[PDB]
């Protein structure tokens, strides 16, 4: 049956039915138009018309335009013939390629799994960087989340860890661009067809892309990542394989969110947000998630607006992980990279009968000394460091020297620091703060941890200090 | 951030303030530093010292008290602008 | 509630004293106890006390027994200890609970297994 | 503003503590004292 | 007349009368429930059709439902045969001890006594309490408010004025549940029927007990203050007879109708408060006062939310007071009870022309040094106990002595604090204060004068402490 | 045409016109009142019906009482005959001086200049007071924010200026005073006239003024900064001069406009401003500029919120700034007059390429010695001013030298101070304190530049006093 639009506001349109009423979520197609403009159904005003969400600019449409029921939600392709292409939205490949001939095809919503698919399996995925390591470290099968603030470190970060992972990772990873900057679509992209993971010549290709940039209307943005999820979904399932699932930004989905809600007559929530903003995150990162049937280590990076971590859409994000990495600004201008806050970044997997007691008391000792420097930063800022006891000093010496050695190169940011990248192992973290912690060092110099690999490297430098 | 807090470290840090020009002065006229600090883990210059010491707490403090303010205000115009929107989201919906 | 007491604003009256932490002795006690305590009340995870069980261990610490001890060392002993009392000693805990209260006998049994087993402990 | 610095924390457990210490001995001071007369 | 149900959200059901439309403030019968569902008028909304706000649940109703007009505004059982018995919102007795068969039922909405009936006699009423009778002296027939954030001591302090005043009171006192918890309701019942306040088996019963607590639905609460207070109302003009009132937390009437603001169509004001908030606090508190015809001692607990008692609840509550009693989460965290602050805490009888200049100056005396005192917690904050001049040094450490002679065991604390309350006379308060200032103490440990009664046991505690040493 | 109140809700009036309907910002005049009523349109409701804001009360209307629609917006008496009276907002005098017998009349509602007729060269708009010519020029056709609460000298020099621009520019003056205090703005009215701005016998007057008191509407008190505004436009472009506004209290201008705006019912943005806040503020500050015929300065005085300069209204306000003039009670009570503060008042003019590389560099070496004196005054005091080298006693000795030659005795003021007033050159003045810097006045005492004109009086007044 047609369907015809009654009214237009920016990304929502009424479409109203003569005969066959479209359900929710049900796909339909804008008719007269040059690309195809595809509205999904939100809900049933009444009255038989639909209100529905544009995943394009609606520029052009006109009262009374036709509009067709695809008699399903959105369905992309999924499949081995996805990896190496990059795909929109609604599935159309955007990378010049042709059609993407896959034999299935999926609808981007799904039920999440149910809690007999559950997976309560926690095994240590270290990353090489010492802090992450250290403190949190992520799980294979986990979902890891990193908050950052603009121009903090979440990119970088999610670089570094498909560099440190991903190239070692035997199996099918999905990259999934939500709301950031196209020119960084361009630079994976031709990082990835560089490093090789993406082939355009040889079948060999091990990275599928799913990209709705911060250049995209809020109905994509608002659906891109379960695009994403959806391409991660039939490797885990269809296929049963160790799936990673990158996604830079997830906030996006939630944000753009916010932009249609404000038109789909809701009354708004705390901070203008939607009043679903819960509900419509967690039908989402529900999905993101390792079963039975296989795995899935997402990474997510997560953007805090105007850096408030108690911003309702951040907020709202802890609950769904098992390990935050929180970047901080504060930090970042101290020049720590990565501004990984030591004492607000957890992990499930840190407790000692995962990752044993050395590991996990060493942890510990650093999140004490870091933890008691912080608090007598109140005294240091009014009567410096001389009203502070032979004992406090001590502290605080041996945490800055914690604090920098916690910093590190990456390879992905050598423009920026000036230094070769470095990929520690996790014995080498531990060991290396063991002997921070029993004063070992406390002869070194300051400087002399700061933006280095292992401690002999802190050693090293010490020297060439004099 | 809470006014109410803000509010308390603003006066605790105004008060602190006062009194560390306070000591400065008396310093002045006639805590030191490092300077017990030195002898032991081996005049003139413990009032010397003292003077250095409050001056610098002095002005570490202001330039607290100069960060703190602005935080204030931010916080306060975000109150009042939190506030109104609550007070037209209930008026939008009846 | 009997070695319980009047810990908890002892406690938090240790919290008095841990801004400063040339102390007196005297208040280094106050600092003392609340250190002390402090690791006796750290515990491991699906590993549930029997009511007396805890009150053979916490004597051990309010009764002052292990104030000449390191800290960093009390959760070990706590370990150790407690086995012991749950393998040589099952009637009297098997008391302490019936009676749900440290009677004399049973307040000077524990006193001779803490102060011993403690001093065996720093051998 | 009377008594702002107390009414927060960093240098509030200070002031509590020098406080609290002070008339700890002092008053153990006084008590023997108390003995005496 | 009957109506029929046209809409229900929440605690606000519209009802639609063909026949004779109720006016505003009469109580509505819900027909078909088996129990009674009170529907007060609050509104007309225009086209024969009422708005009104449930004394009860609303699950269960039906569009259409038979709705009885009453004729009236809530009416409940009032008199002596209320003594002894826990009511309800509606007047519906709550202890399971049958009907309260009364024979006479008041509105609890009526006018405010006029001003030609106001009274202006003033007579300090001693607690034994030394703060309160201290700095901030209640008075006979007065309005006694008791502000404090959650958990600092509302509740236990009123307690312990029914414990001193009520007990030894030569009349009627009534007590009203106002959205709190119904546990309390449990232990003042039971309590008051220890302390034979309460008689199950006679008639001596002293006091009325009114409730509508947290488990109930924001309508109820947001009248059992004005019933409680229509019990007590009785008393003081059928009689003339001295009544003591108590109402454990006013604030809940101010949040009960703050929960259902919106749904009676209301632009919400500053803060989320309804914008009738202190007119309806207004027409609820002037009801709650002595007039000419007889006289009530009110203590009202009064919640600060998050501690803040600029909060408009609160700060729109003192006026209607003529004595505060202001709890500090500060103070109560020093371990000091009552947690009365000393330098928030007001009365209006706090004049020297009428406690006398040596109990004036005294309080005054007190509230200085312990304001100089907060002046040196700065100055020493960063310099030690070592700078004061031997005259400044001297000011705090009686500081701390006044400020912990201010603290004082409750009979009605003792599971707390585990030892004898205490009930010091007024003049022995004064005289305790006036020595301590005096500087005749300063020999003594502060310790001394924790937690004690009189300023004798001070000294004895003082050797008792001398002697442990 | 005629039309029909049909709506009443305080200061808003909703009139309903069955044929012709009255364009938006159209007085129309309300029939059947003892005073004019003046309803200025807002806002086309639809249904023939438009919506406005009353100038005045609105007690005694009625649904259906008559309405005129005026033809244009609110029209006002112009050109030289309204100087020396005081204006209402609607135009009508209230000096009770009778009629405004004006030929001319003009609409307060004027589009800004077009780009085209805009000026391109920076002048300098002398004021001859030595501290604004010399550390914080008055930009002419500029806005600059007046700094200070009262009794800091600001009415005296707002007349002083408003005499010296006369006497050096031939321009006029207009006060506005918005939201003023019908008490101080008598009181104004009188100190004005015993100073000679204001003649109530020989046409000698040369300032014009108008009045939007506090017991009036916010309707009326926001409108006014433009009555006063098309008065100052007459004299620009019109007389070609070079006149002068004066909007005390701008804050209260802004605030006026927020009342409107609320009155409207439209939603309050941050801090509970209007939305329209930049724009209400575009469209009138844009009115002052200078044009190919003349040009308009303006000395708006301002009130920061909470004393927080971020604040909207202010900050909303120093876009539109191009100097301010800083009075202090510190510098009011050293004798200093007028009070204006040499370091915190400034000028974005105070450039090279704008006041010559000369004037700029004396204007720079004033503010630097002040300073260099400003921060001594603690060792002078504590370690005492006897160990001062030689480049530190000459320092103090000049700085004290200049700061007290930057007092000036103000013409306005002989009524009282017993002084001839001087009106100082920019010439002057540079050289002045060119020389001061140089040394070349050093051989003199203090008190022989405190209180005079051109460098000259300061030797003169040298030796008389020996
Ligand atoms: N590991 C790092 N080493 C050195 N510099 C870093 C590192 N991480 C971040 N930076 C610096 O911060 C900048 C940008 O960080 P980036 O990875 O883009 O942050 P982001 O979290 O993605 N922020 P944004 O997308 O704008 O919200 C880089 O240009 C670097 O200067
Ligand atoms: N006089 C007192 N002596 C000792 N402890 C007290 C005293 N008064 C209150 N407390 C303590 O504080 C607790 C509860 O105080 P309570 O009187 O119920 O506070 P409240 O003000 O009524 N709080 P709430 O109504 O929940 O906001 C008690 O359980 C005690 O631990
Ligand atoms: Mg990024
Ligand atoms: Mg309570």
């Amino acid at each position: 049956t047609t369907g015809r639009i009654v009214a237009v506001i920016g990304a929502v349109v009424d479409v109203q039915f003569d005969e066959g009423l479209p359900p929710i979520l049900n796909a339909l197609e804008v008719q007269g138009r040059e690309t195809r403009l595809v509205l999904e159904v939100a809900q049933h005003l009444g009255e038989s018309t639909v209100r529905t969400i544009a995943m394009d600019g609606t520029e052009g449409l006109v009262r009374g335009q036709k509009v067709l029921d695809s008699g399903a939600p959105i369905r992309i392709p999924v499949g081995p013939e996805t990896l190496g292409r990059i795909m929109n939205v609604i599935g159309e490949p955007i990378d010049e390629r042709g059609p993407i001939k896959t034999k299935q095809f999926a609808a981007i919503h799904a039920e999440a799994p149910e809690f007999v698919e559950m997976s309560v399996e926690q095994e240590i995925l270290v990353t090489g960087i010492k802090v992450v390591d250290l403190l949190a470290p992520y799980a294979k099968g986990g979902k890891i989340g990193l908050f950052g603030g603009a121009g903090v470190g979440k990119t970088v970060l999610i670089m570094e860890l498909i560099n440190n992972v991903a190239k070692a990772h035997g199996g099918y990873s999905v990259f999934a661009g939500v709301g950031e900057r196209t020119r960084e679509g361009n630079d994976l992209y031709h990082e990835m067809i560089e490093s090789g993971v993406i082939n355009l010549k040889d079948a060999t290709s091990k990275v599928a892309l799913v990209y709705g940039q911060m250049n995209e209307p809020p109905g994509a943005r608002a659906r891109v990542a379960l695009t994403g999820l959806t391409v991660a979904e039939y490797f885990r399932d269809q296929e049963g394989q160790d799936v990673l699932l990158f996604i830079d930004n997830i906030f996006r989905f939630t944000q753009a969110g916010s932009e249609v809600s404000a038109l789909l007559g809701r009354i708004p929530s705390a901070v203008g947000y939607q009043p679903t903003l819960a509900t419509d995150m967690g039908t989402m990162q529900e999905r993101i998630t390792t079963t039975k049937k296989g795995s899935i280590t997402s990474v997510q990076a997560i953007y805090v607006p105007a850096d408030d971590l108690t911003d309702p859409a951040p907020a709202t994000t802890f609950a769904h992980l098992d390990a935050t990495t929180v970047l901080s600004r504060a930090i970042a201008e101290l020049g720590i990279y990565p501004a990984v806050d030591p004492l607000d970044s957890t992990s499930r997997i840190m407790d000692p009968n995962i990752v044993g007691s050395e590991h996990y008391d060493v942890a510990r000792g650093v999140q004490k000394i870091l933890q008691d420097y912080k608090s007598l930063q109140d005294i240091i800022a009014i009567l410096g460091m001389d009203e502070l006891s032979e004992e406090d000093k001590l502290t605080v010496s041996r945490a800055r020297k914690i604090q920098r050695f916690l910093s590190q190169p990456f390879q992905v940011a050598e423009v920026f620091t000036g230094h070769l990248g470095k990929l520690v192992p996790l014995k080498e973290t531990i060991k290396g703060f063991q002997q921070i912690l029993a004063g070992e060092y406390d002869h070194l110099p300051e400087q002399a941890f700061y933006m280095v690999g292992p401690i002999e490297e802190a050693v090293a430098k010490a020297d060439k200090l004099a | 951030a809470t006014l109410k807090d803000i509010t308390r470290r603003l006066k605790s840090i105004k008060n602190i303030q006062k009194i560390t020009k306070s000591m400065k002065m008396v310093a002045a006229a006639k805590l030191c530093g490092a300077i017990h600090s030195s002898v032991a883990k081996q005049t003139t210059s413990e009032q010397s010292a003292r003077m250095t010491a409050m001056d610098n707490a002095s002005k570490n403090a202001s330039e607290m008290i100069d960060k703190l303010t602005l935080t204030f205000n931010r916080t306060r115009q975000a109150v009042i602008t939190k506030e109104l929107i609550e007070i037209i989201s209930g008026a939008a919906a009846l | 509630k009997q070695v319980a007491g009047t810990m908890k604003l002892e406690l938090a009256q240790y919290r008095e004293v841990a801004a400063f932490a040339d102390l007196d002795a005297a208040t280094q006690q106050l600092l003392s106890r609340g250190v002390r305590l402090t690791e006796l009340l750290k515990q491991g995870q699906y590993s549930p006390m029997a009511i007396e069980e805890q009150v053979a261990v916490i004597y051990a610490g309010v009764r002052g027994y292990l104030d000449k001890l390191e800290p960093s060392k009390i959760t070990k002993f706590e370990n150790a200890f407690l086995s012991h009392v749950i393998s040589q000693h099952q009637a009297l805990l098997g008391k302490i609970r019936t009676d749900g209260k440290i009677s004399e006998e049973s307040d000077a049994k524990l006193k001779e297994i803490v102060t011993n087993f403690l001093a065996g402990f720093e051998a | 503003s009377g008594d702002n610095v107390r009414s927060s924390a960093g240098a509030v457990r200070d002031a509590g503590g020098a406080f609290g210490k002070r008339e700890q001995a002092e008053e153990e001071r006084y008590f023997r004292a108390r003995a005496k007369e």
